[PDB]
């Protein structure tokens, strides 16, 4: 209620949200180039470990 | 290909044959006695290794 009352804008996430940012950063690292791209690509991946674990409970090859 | 000349009949494989044969055993007693039945379960699940494990190598869960 404090969330909605502050910002009527909210994410339709569901672990979709961690994932959304993770892929977002990978796209940008490639475009920008520069000395920043390797540390920025490293953090992109860290975020992606988390929604992968949610699929681990469900079954099959998580990464596919 | 020597065998193909020997037999007249060649089946589709890839652990196709083996699930079919295992299914046939689980359902009824082949001799109708309980003495036979204790080895029969054992015989049927032994066969299932060949198909499931092609899935395992590849990275696809075996039960599915």
């Amino acid at each position: 209620c404090r969330n909605v009352l502050l910002d009527p804008q909210l994410v339709p996430g569901g672990g979709a949200s961690e994932m959304a940012v993770a892929h977002a950063l990978t796209e940008k690292s490639k475009a920008m180039t520069g000395v920043e791209q390797w540390p920025y690509r490293a953090v992109a991946q860290a975020l992606e470990v988390i929604p992968r674990t949610l699929i681990q409970n469900c079954g099959a090859s998580t990464i596919r | 290909v020597k065998n193909a000349i020997d037999d007249g009949c060649v089946v589709p494989g890839a652990g196709a044959v083996e699930v079919a044969m295992a299914e046939a055993l689980i359902k009824h007693k082949p001799s109708v006695k309980g003495r036979a039945q204790l080895g029969v379960q054992a015989f049927a699940d032994a066969l299932l290794i060949i198909p499931k494990v092609l899935a395992q190598n590849s990275g696809f869960d075996l039960q599915e």
